């Protein structure tokens, strides 16, 4: 079984 | 009231949709309409959504905005797409409540004898998701699909909204959603017909009429005639690419723009754009479900003897046979013949010949390089579609190109057989009506198989005999001169002949390329070389 | 309050209640654990519902926590795991206070599912499993979940400890769903707005596999209906307002509805069981009156037999000569609770394994019943058979050569009947010898038999019945039925002149002799 390839990823930004 | 007093249904330009309006006001409309007594009697509750979906470009958006039109009260509320979601973290929610926060003061201050509030939701599919089916990057999704569920339907109960909600893939919704209360009505927009089509293009050439700018060569019935599976879209697109051309002709470019303005003034639109146009602008998207029978009838039939009749009469009578009969809803039949006998143009020609709703060809020209699974399965989608029809005609040709027949071992597969087997005896659903053509050129291989058996008759199609046979189909084609065919007739005459129509298509082309001098004799060598058969 | 779980009952009062009658004390000394687990699964329904308060009722226990959904999840980082402590402070509580001698503690999760299964979840599962099974162990919670999707649940959660039983729950049926129906239908019935033609039990039985919501949306939609006839909308939004005097709801607005308007989210129980029998069956002869009789004769015998729970048997016949209806009758005039038919019709494109697997299901179901009957029809085409070669699949006909010899469990009553058209072949390949017994199906062999089969199907009249006798009188015929159909029916098409001289013309052709 050929392990599962990367991935991207996605941010929140948080304020102060 | 609450309906605008001049509102009408023929003012909105809407085409061929008269029975999903209809449906609409009779579901949607019918209790806020009636007295508050009665409808307080019955005590029933309200409906509160809608879920249009369907094929590009059919009429949603300009079906939601007329009924927005439509209804006197306040301006509906438009949420452009995913124009709600923000980075900060909680923002979303706050602009999905502050959306009904104020339906919500409105209840709260009238109660019962508020007005009504409309939301319009574009692009829902981009928003609301299955929660469990999502991307990991993320919660914001979900908490955006809880927070719109529990304001549509919470612990707290408000009756004075409705919302609309428009997509192009219906699967992807979330099921909690589409439960009653929420949006219990779902319609399904389709391309339009016949008399759709007639509507549609009227709605758009009024204004030309109106102005004396059409040409009264211009038959609509044609036009929606000849125009098949296009849309609404679609047609006015025609409609725009004949008035470009139609412009295009006052104006000299390609070195420096200019208009004529005095030749310019008497303007007009005839049919020769429509045609022009209906060729080289516009496609149906939609791919075209007629065949192409030219191709499989490249040089048309002559009626050189009387087996071409007796073949179509045959085939007449059994598409009455299967059109008049409740007994035996199933029937099939071969054609089988000498190579290079025309068998693929007359049964094309027999199924052109009826009128049936469905008709399709399957051929292994499309299936190059394929496994022998795919195959099967090309098959059963095509008979599940041939299904659905009440009535149906299938053509099998080249049966044994199909079969992947070698007479070395010899070697062929045995699923695709199997199921052909299986298909020419399995009877279609309740009060239904299919019709199957098989062609092939070797009839002792199928005897051998044990498949000649499964149809139920057999029709001969023979190949030119007699010289006389031969004269008149070269009288019908008429490539020689009286001199040439006297001298050809002098020996042919004489003995009788074997040959196929189209190798003999192909002799005269070869012929033809000698000099004048020779061409009739490069003719009789070719015949008499290749005339050896029986 | 619920009817046909009576043995459920029983079995979960055997399972966890049945040992806690005992003191502390004798436990103790015998250190005998208990059940802190269950999980029941069915689809929607107020049964399931009802038993977590009954399991409440029963027993001296606290007033029950339920959660309602994932009322858990939260936008902010530690409060969805925050709820999950505040539910077991009161256990740890009274267990560190009472110690032994403490209350039961009953919770009930609704669609646990949503919650047990992403930060958020994984640390929502772990705080769960934590709690329930920890370094702490508590001897007086317990905790029953209901689910409709047991596939979805986190196999973690079911290791011993955890969910200890399992419990399926059937769905309401029609006396209940009546009840809902009347309860509804009663605002409508006391104001006299509902015809008298409608029948209740009628709907209540045409209405199956539908839920409340659905329930309550058919009766609705009938309402509808109904309104739309007082609406002269189409031209403006203006309606009768005459015709408003009076409303009331006719049966057809009822009908109507549950076809064409509303339909069922779990599909429905469709049948075409008429498929094989397409024209009835018509005595033209001794044969038919031998083959049922012996069918009779062999049904008799599996449901009598103490030695023999397995019977089997072969129809044997040329093509074209009615095997699979003549199946299909006694299978039906056997009246036993569970038929089955196995075509090949439903297997198109399959590979062997598929196939294989096809036949293993329905065999397994058939096996859970008291007595069944099964048939197979069109051996040689189950197991593809070509005359070149020749060319078969193997395992497809090692699976039937086992099939065909294994017995049911102890006590019940198994019949198998097998149709072809090719006996020499299986006796050939050593399957003749599997079955117990076989009986022939013979064609049209003389002239009366035939005149007897066409006054009987009545498709011709005296007239060209006279002239049809004097040609075929006097000869013998070889013909089958449905071949028969099929030339009646092609011979009808042409004009009243041609007819008796066309069929006699294709008679000739498809005549022949054995
Ligand atoms: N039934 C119709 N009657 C009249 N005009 C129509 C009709 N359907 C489409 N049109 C014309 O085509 C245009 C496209 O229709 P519309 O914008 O409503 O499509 P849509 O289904 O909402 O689009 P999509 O699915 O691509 O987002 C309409 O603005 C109108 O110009
Ligand atoms: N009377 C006719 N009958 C049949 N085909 C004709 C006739 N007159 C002309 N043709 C043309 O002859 C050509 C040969 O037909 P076609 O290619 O279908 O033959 P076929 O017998 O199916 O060939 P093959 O042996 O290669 O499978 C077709 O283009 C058809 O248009
Ligand atoms: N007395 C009868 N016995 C059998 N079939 C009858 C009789 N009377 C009418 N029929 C009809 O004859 C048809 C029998 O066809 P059926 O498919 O059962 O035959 P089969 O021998 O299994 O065929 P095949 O060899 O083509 O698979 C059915 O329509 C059945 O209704």
């Amino acid at each position: 079984m050929a392990e599962d390839a990367d991935m991207r990823n996605e941010l929140e930004e948080m304020q102060r | 009231s609450i309906i605008n007093p001049d509102w009408n249904f023929e003012k909105m330009g809407i085409g061929g949709l008269d029975k999903e309006f209809s449906d609409i006001f009779r579901r949607a409309f019918a209790s806020r309409v009636f007295p508050p007594e009665i409808v307080e009697q019955m005590g029933c509750k309200h409906v509160k959504g809608i879920l249009l979906y369907g094929p590009p470009g059919c009429g949603k958006t300009l079906l939601a905005r007329q009924i927005g039109k439509m209804l006197n009260a306040r301006e509906p509320k438009v949420v452009n797409g995913p124009e709600i979601l923000n980075k900060y973290v909680g923002e979303s929610e706050a602009n999905i409540r502050k959306l009904f926060a104020d339906a919500e003061e409105e209840q709260r201050r009238l109660g019962a004898n508020s007005g009504l509030h409309i939301i319009i939701f574009d692009e829902i599919d981009a928003i609301c998701k299955q929660r469990g089916s999502m991307a990991g990057s993320t919660g914001v999704h979900d908490t955006v699909v809880n927070q719109l569920l529990s304001k549509i339907d919470g612990v707290e109960q408000l009756n004075n909204i409705l919302v609309i909600g428009m997509t192009n893939r219906p699967d992807l919704i979330d099921e909690a959603l589409l439960r009653p209360g929420r949006l219990e009505v779902k319609m399904e927009i389709g391309l339009p017909d016949e008399k759709g089509r007639l509507q549609i293009l009227h709605i758009h050439t009024a204004r030309m009429r109106g102005h004396q700018l059409l040409s009264a060569d211009v038959d609509i019935k044609e036009l929606a005639v000849e125009t098949k599976n296009f849309s609404g879209a679609e047609l006015e697109g025609l409609v725009r690419a004949a008035q470009s051309t139609a412009m295009n002709r006052h104006i000299k470019a390609s070195t420096k723009v200019e208009v004529d303005m005095e030749k310019a003034e008497s303007l007009q639109v005839t049919r020769g754009d429509f045609l022009a146009s209906l060729e080289n602008d516009i496609k149906p998207a939609f791919g075209t479900n007629q065949e192409d029978y030219a191709s499989y009838i490249m040089n048309g039939i002559i009626k050189w003897g009387d087996p071409v009749t007796r073949v179509l009469d045959d085939g007449e009578l059994l598409v009455q046979q299967t059109k008049n009969s409740d007994r035996t809803p199933l029937v099939s039949v071969l054609l089988e013949g000498p190579p290079h006998s025309g068998k693929t143009a007359l049964a094309a020609k027999i199924a052109e010949e009826s009128n049936f709703p469905f008709i399709k060809i399957c051929s292994p020209d499309k299936m190059i390089g394929f496994s022998e699974t795919a195959k099967c399965q090309a098959m059963k989608k095509i008979f599940d579609d041939a299904y659905k029809s009440q009535l149906s005609c299938v053509v099998v040709d080249d049966i044994e190109r199909l079969l992947d027949y070698v007479p070395i071992g010899p070697r062929f597969s045995n699923l695709v057989l199997q199921a052909l087997l299986v298909l020419l005896k399995k009877a279609p659903p309740q009060g239904r009506k299919l019709l199957i053509i098989g062609t092939t050129s070797r009839k002792d291989v199928l005897q051998e198989m044990e498949m000649l058996n499964a149809f139920s008759t057999t029709i001969h199609v023979p190949n030119i005999a007699t010289g006389e046979q031969l004269l008149e189909a070269l009288e019908l084609l008429g490539n020689f001169k009286d001199k040439e065919r006297t001298t050809i007739a002098q020996q042919v005459k004489g003995k009788k002949v074997w040959i196929g129509i189209k190798k003999l298509l192909m002799l005269i082309e070869m012929s033809l390329q000698m000099d004048p001098e020779y061409r009739v004799r490069k003719f009789l060598a070719l015949l008499r070389e290749e005339g050896a058969s029986p």
